[PDB]
Order: C-alpha cells, then sequence, then structure tokens
C-alpha cells in the first residue's frame, strides 16, 4: 500500500494527503476491484481478470501504456513503443543494458524495479522525460544515473537496494523532488552535505546504507525545513546526542539504523523519547555496544520494528517489567549476539508477529524459566544456527500461527507446540529432519499430525 | 398530554431525529389508550410549492373518504375541514419548511374547545412561530456521549466490532474510534452516515482514518448526501445571510465567538 | 407475512419503504438476502453484521467446470489421466 500511495502522490492524483490514496485503495477494495492479501492488511493484489480488464480498458482508453512486467524480457522493447505512451513499465525484468534515447514527451511514470542484469544505460537518457513524476530504478545492479538536469518535473526518485555510488550534481537543480529514498545502499559514497541545495523534499531515507551521517559534520538536514520523513543511518555518537535537541528534524525520525557505530556501548529509549514518529530501529556490525535501556518512560512513539545484527560485545537489554515501550512491537529478529543471555521479556510483546533468529550463541530461551497467552498475534519464528539455544519458551497458545522453520539447533530440545491449542491456521513447517527427531514432545500426536499436514523438510 | 395548548412544535437542526421521533411517536401511540379516534402523518417536505393534492389525497385515505379527481381542491378543502371538525385527530405534520395556512389544505386549526392535537416538526424556529405553536415549542437536543457511542457501534460490522468494543484492555483503535465518533457531535444522521463509511475499517487504517475525519470530512464516503441532505437550510437564505454564514467558520473549532 | 425476499445485484442505496419492502426487524420472522458487489452496498441496508464474501472456485471446482465447456472429440483428448501429455 505504501509504495501505490507514494507513486499516486508524486503523480498528483492525491491532494498532498495519504489518507485519500488509503480511501481510494479501501473503495476499490470495496468494489472488489483490488483485494487485500498478505501477511498483514498492508498489502494488496489484483485478481488476474480483473488485471486483464484494466489492460483492456488502456488498450480501448486514449492514454497508451506500455506495461511489460515479469514476462521474462531479456531485451528491453525497442523506442518506437515508447514514443508514444504516456506511463512504462518494464519492472521485474531480466534487461541487461538499455541503448536507445526515447523521445517521449508524455511519458509521466515509469519503473525499472527488481531487474538484476540492468546496468548501464545511455547517458542523456532523461532529455525527453520533461513531463515525467515518478520514476524508480530500485533493486537493481547500476553504479550511477546519468545526467538527469532536464527533469523540470520530477517528484519521485528512489534506488532502494541499488548499489549506486555517487549522486550526480545535477540532481539539485531539480526543485520539484518530493521523495528520495536511498535505502539498503551497500554502495553510496557521496556527500549528504549537498542535499541542503534542495528546497522542497518531503522524505529522504538513507536507512542501512554505506555512507550515511556519520558525524555531525554531514548533519546539514536542518536547512530542509519542508522533510517531514527522514531515514538515517548512524555510525557515531555524536549524531544522536546532537540529535537530541527540540526541533521537529529531531521529531521527524521515523526509522533509525546504526551501523559500524563506534563510542555507542549503551542506548537509551530515553535519549530517543524526543522522536515520537520512531518505529523502525536497525542496529547491525555495532561491535562497541554493551547494553540497551528500554525504560518505562511511554514516548508517544509505538515501537513496532525492531531488528539487531552483528553485536558480539552487547550483553543484555533491560526492559521496564510493568509496562515497556515495546508493548507495541510487531516483530522482533536478532542476529549474530553471541553475549545475549537476556531475552525474556519478550514475554510481555503481546502485538508479536514474526521472529527470525540466527546465530546468536548466547540465548538460553526467548522466554526462559493480563489473563492470556503472551503470543496470540504470533505468526512467524525462525531460529538457525543457534548452538546453546536450549529452548524457545514454555508452551503458550499461538492460534494465528502460520509458519514455523528452525535449523541447526542442537540444544532446541523441546518447542512450544502442543496439541492442546486449536489447528485451523496452520499452513506450513520447515526445519531440519534430524532436529524434527531430536525434539522432545508432550504428546505424540503433536509428532503425527505436524510431520503429515505441516512439516516440509529442507 | 398535560398542555392547554393543543398545537405543538418541535424543531431542531438538520438530520437530527425529527421524522425519527415524530416515527416512534406513532408506533407508541399504539400501545397507550386514548380517546383521539383518528392519527394521520402528513409530510410536507415534499414540495416548498405546498402540494396539496397529495396532502388531501393522503387525509381522504386515513379518513376512509372517496377520493376524487375532479373536485376543485377548495371544496376539498371545506369538505375535509367539516370531516375532521367532527373527529378528535392528532396529525403529524412533518418538516414544514414555509407557514401554509391549514384550512386552505383542509386541515382545520384545533382550538381550546375543541380535543384534537395537531404536531408539527421543522428545522426553523420562525415557522413553528408561524403557526401558532409559541408555547409549546421543544428543541430537539443532539444524543448525548453514551448515546451517540452506542449507535456508533451498530453501523459496524463484527469483524471491525469485535477490536473497538473490548474494554479493561486499552488499545488506540478504541481512543482513534472515539475520536472519529465525537467528531460527529452526536447528530444522528452525521453518526450514521460516518460509521457506515468506517464499517468495514481494518485495524490499521484506525489511525489514519482519526486523523483525517477531524479536520477534512469531504474525502469520507456518502457525506456528499448528507450534506446535499442539509444544503436546503443554507439555501433558504438571503445572499447577504449566506455570506455572513461562511464568514463564522473563520473562527477557530469547537470554541464561541462573541 | 413471513416473507423471504432475494434482492439481486443492487448497486445504490435505495429505501425499502419507499418501493415498499417493510425493512424486517427482530420482532418480526422475515429475513431479506441480498446481494451486491459492493461491500459500501452492504452496509448502507444494516446488514454489516451479516455479510458474506463470495469467494472464487477452488483449483479443483475449476478444473471439473472447465471440462463441461469443451465438445466430447475435445474432451476426450484431455480428460485421460495416467498418460501425461502436453
Ligand atoms: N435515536 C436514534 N437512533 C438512531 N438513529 C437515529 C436516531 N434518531 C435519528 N436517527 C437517524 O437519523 C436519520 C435522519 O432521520 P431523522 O428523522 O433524524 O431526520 P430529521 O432530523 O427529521 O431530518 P430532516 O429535517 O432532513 O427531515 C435516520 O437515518 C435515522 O436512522
Amino acid at each position: 500500500k505504501e509504495q501505490l500511495i507514494g507513486y499516486w502522490l508524486a503523480e498528483g492524483l492525491l491532494l498532498n494527503d495519504s489518507e485519500k490514496g488509503y480511501q481510494i485503495i479501501r473503495s476499490l477494495v470495496s468494489a472488489c476491484l483490488l483485494q487485500v492479501s498478505g501477511s498483514m492488511s498492508s498489502k494488496v493484489k489484483m485478481h488476474h481478470v480483473i488485471r486483464q480488464l484494466g489492460l483492456w480498458l488502456v488498450n480501448k482508453s486514449d492514454t497508451k501504456f506500455l506495461v511489460q512486467p515479469g514476462m521474462a524480457l531479456d531485451n528491453a522493447p525497442s523506442a518506437e513503443e515508447w514514443n508514444e505512451a504516456t506511463r512504462i513499465s518494464i519492472m521485474s525484468n531480466n534487461i541487461t543494458e538499455l541503448s536507445f534515447s526515447p523521445k517521449c514527451k508524455n511519458v509521466t511514470t515509469l519503473l525499472m524495479q527488481n531487474n538484476p542484469n540492468l546496468n548501464k544505460m545511455s547517458y542523456g537518457f532523461f532529455r525527453t522525460m520533461s513531463s515525467l513524476k515518478v520514476l524508480d530504478l530500485s533493486h537493481t545492479a547500476i553504479t550511477s544515473l546519468p545526467e538527469c538536469d532536464a527533469l523540470v518535473a520530477l517528484e519521485h526518485l528512489n534506488l532502494s537496494h541499488t548499489h549506486i555510488m555517487r549522486l550526480p550534481e545535477r540532481l539539485w537543480l531539480l526543485k520539484e523532488l518530493r521523495h528520495l529514498d536511498l535505502s539498503v545502499t551497500v554502495a553510496f559514497e557521496d556527500t549528504m552535505n549537498n542535499c541542503s541545495k534542495l528546497h522542497k523534499l518531503k522524505v529522504l531515507n538513507l536507512f542501512r546504507s554505506h555512507y550515511g551521517i556519520r558525524d555531525v559534520d554531514n548533519l546539514n538536514l536542518d536547512s530542509l525545513k519542508e522533510l517531514l520523513f527522514l531515514g538515517i543511518t548512524i555510525y557515531a555518537e555524536d549524531v544522536l546526542k546532537k540529535l537530541n535537541m527540540p526541533r521537529p528534524l529531531a521529531k521527524s525520525t521515523h526509522r533509525l539504523n546504526l551501523k559500524y557505530c563506534a563510542e555507542m556501548q549503551s542506548i537509551k529509549i530515553s535519549d530517543l523519547s524526543h522522536m515520537e514518529h520512531l518505529e523502525e530501529l536497525y542496529v547491525e556490525s555495532c561491535y562497541d555496544l554493551n547494553t540497551v535501556v528500554a525504560d518505562a518512560e511511554l514516548t508517544t512513539s509505538q515501537l513496532q520494528f525492531l531488528t539487531l545484527s552483528v553485536l558480539p560485545s552487547l550483553e543484555s537489554v533491560l526492559v521496564a517489567p510493568m509496562s515497556h515501550n515495546f508493548q507495541y512491537i510487531r516483530k522482533l529478529i536478532i542476529s549474530h549476539c553471541p553475549k545475549l543471555s537476556n531475552i525474556t521479556w519478550v514475554r510481555r510483546l503481546q502485538l508479536l508477529e514474526r521472529l527470525v533468529i540466527s546465530h546468536c550463541d548466547g540465548v538460553l530461551e526467548i522466554v526462559e524459566d493480563t489473563g492470556q497467552s503472551d503470543f496470540p498475534k504470533l505468526r512467524l519464528i525462525v531460529l538457525t544456527g543457534l548452538k546453546k539455544l536450549r529452548s524457545i519458551c514454555k508452551a503458550r497458545e499461538f492460534p494465528c500461527l502460520e509458519t514455523l522453520r528452525v535449523e541447526d539447533c542442537p540444544n532446541l530440545r523441546s518447542i512450544p507446540l502442543s496439541c492442546t491449542h486449536n489447528y485451523w491456521k496452520l499452513k506450513q513447517i520447515c526445519g531440519s529432519v534430524e532436529w524434527w527427531e531430536k525434539l522432545q514432545w508432550e504428546n505424540r500426536k503433536e509428532v503425527a499430525c505436524l510431520d503429515s499436514k505441516y512439516f516440509i523438510p529442507i | 398530554e398535560k398542555g392547554d395548548s393543543n398545537i405543538i412544535g418541535v424543531w431542531g437542526q438538520g438530520g437530527v431525529g425529527k421524522t425519527t421521533l415524530l416515527h416512534v411517536f406513532n408506533n407508541d401511540l399504539e400501545k397507550k389508550a386514548h380517546d383521539y379516534q383518528v392519527v394521520i402523518f402528513i409530510e410536507v417536505s415534499n414540495s416548498e410549492a405546498l402540494n396539496t393534492v397529495e396532502i388531501q389525497q393522503t387525509i381522504s385515505e386515513r379518513l376512509n373518504l372517496p377520493w376524487n379527481d375532479a373536485e376543485p381542491i377548495a371544496k376539498r378543502a371545506r369538505f375535509l375541514i367539516k370531516a375532521l371538525g367532527r373527529k378528535r385527530f392528532v396529525i403529524l405534520l412533518d418538516d414544514v419548511r414555509k407557514k401554509f395556512c391549514l384550512e386552505d389544505v383542509g386541515i382545520p386549526t384545533p382550538d381550546i374547545n375543541s380535543q384534537s392535537k395537531l404536531i408539527l416538526t421543522s428545522r426553523y424556529r420562525e415557522v413553528c412561530f408561524q403557526m401558532n405553536a409559541q408555547r409549546s415549542l421543544i428543541e430537539m437536543q443532539i444524543l448525548g456521549n453514551d448515546a451517540s457511542w452506542e449507535l456508533f457501534l451498530s453501523k459496524l460490522s463484527t469483524e471491525t466490532s469485535a477490536a473497538v468494543e473490548p474494554l479493561g484492555s486499552q488499545s488506540a483503535t478504541r481512543e482513534h474510534a472515539m475520536k472519529i465518533a465525537q467528531s460527529c457531535g452526536g447528530l444522528p444522521l452525521a453518526l450514521n452516515v460516518i460509521g457506515t463509511a468506517v464499517a468495514g475499517l481494518e485495524e490499521g487504517e484506525w489511525q489514519s482514518a482519526a486523523d483525517a475525519i477531524a479536520t477534512n470530512m469531504d474525502n469520507i464516503d456518502g457525506v456528499d448526501e448528507m450534506f446535499g441532505r442539509l444544503k436546503y437550510s443554507f439555501d433558504r437564505l438571503t445572499p447577504t445571510q449566506q455570506q455572513c454564514f461562511l464568514y463564522c467558520t473563520l473562527f477557530p473549532e469547537y470554541g464561541s465567538i462573541s
């Protein structure tokens, strides 16, 4: 839903309100033109017949589209077809290189996401794209974006999952840009002090980026007062401390990332209490970390996504028992944290759905030794390579549990699954057969039914 | 019952339980014992031009009179005046919008010497005053908070109601729903339309819907008919009055203006 | 009377009393079943807590229906099992 409403906002179909996009999506849902579909309600899918009806309407309409997504295309369609259409979509293809320069004056929307072989494009590509508003090149193998000084109407750019090296100096000449997502960029090197040249950027995102605001010197986002959403990857304490100053920019940290952090032996949510928009919190390779403090101070932000990665020296995370800021947590992921020996506070996460854990070789159990089960909304738990994980947790009710996958956990002797629960939502269970046999069960019916109906061996 | 004045006027804002009040009162007259022989429900709101033929047809049908087509309107009015003058009638005029002579259409104006009572509803205090109802006037108050909340739930599906009704545990869904409901201000028409629009809401979109409704209701489905439903109160005014009226929207919400 | 009225493919809200159909209530034994393409129309008809989503057919039912729309000349080249052909 978020991608679609962003595209619509950039295209001008939304009057600067994401809620109207949500309402349009809901109206389409009510008319059965669309269907909600996904682990959450955040994702929608199109019925095949309705998709064909949309294509038929496009063919009968004046504004011709060039939509060829996921058709296993190894070569992009010739520029002759491009020259007349208004929206082009060649996403999720297998095209390698793009050579021609189309003469499309009328094109307003263009997508090139999920092409692994796309790495080279002709220079002067966007000279004719004078009417372009939405452009996407995410999940591709390109390294730099050619000269783009002619985008007099560009509003949305997103190069997520891209190996982009440096932003072009032509980008700062585009004053109509509003949305800029540069997340999961493991090859970014350009300085963001040049982002101050913009005036009307509403969204910026450097989440999980190889380069970001490492120190306060690069912190120059206060110039952009039009920003409302910022994604920051933090490398040093001083970035957080300077961000810990009262201004609307500080409160605009919806998603925050930590990578290769130095002088970050500790972190407190009280320091993050200035951030009332915080949802996503990601920590990676921040070895200098020792402990994490989750204070009882209920900040107006509602944390729901947290993930830890590669923290050998991190010992424990203190969580307030009676009430904690993680009561809104939806998913937890812990990876490569050998010194963690306190995760028991997970039992207080009533709203927890998805879990993925890998190679945290210090954890005893996810939950070690209201009148309701601790995880009634649980859907997924994944464990892998945990050498010291004796168990997951005590037996608890998981009415909505759907998938479980554990591999290479010799110490994992038992799982909280039991035949005392109701089972109509479970769909699959994955894992190794050897660990399946090594598990100890309180009832043999838990073995036969699961092993013959929902067990998928590796 | 106790009123010494036999013409009763009920007035309220647009869409605030009036016609519904008349319906419930009419259906409740069945249970109680009374000396009123005939109860007539007349909807004069069908026109601002006083569609007399329709009203005379309704009165004749409810009085077992033989309806005639070629009869002149004045003669039928006199005949109905004579006919209704021999019975104790309760006539529920619904949504009057302009003063109209009761005798001209055919309804005799009840007096203290007669036992008939005439209950009429209107959006305007002036209309109720013009019909000699000045000392039996009732202002239709909007619903209270508890009644508003109880009505709002009834317009939601069981899938959505399950995520809003529960007490004891506190979740942002209930607070957002209350914020949506309290924006309606207890107006039953507003409550109905808003609840119907958000009947199928999921847990995720309560935040965005609550945020938007508090500021602009224009994008909420069905609100166009709601505004067309009450628009007439605006169009009845002279352009000077209309321009003065929009001036009052300048001031802050939920405040008070000297 | 106790009436069962099957309104078919309603596309806009319409007052049941205006056309002449009394709205059934808990005090009455009548049931009114109505179908529509839109969730909004079903909600506007005070049916919010008796709503059924018409699910599409499954794979087996889809295949069984598809065969019934073929001539015996063509059905003979598709029905056989055991042996596999393109
Ligand atoms: N107590 C109530 N509970 C539930 N719904 C109510 C209540 N009172 C009124 N309504 C709703 O109010 C809506 C408008 O009908 P109502 O009789 O209140 O209009 P009104 O104020 O007389 O309007 P108008 O002046 O336009 O004729 C109806 O759809 C009805 O369901």
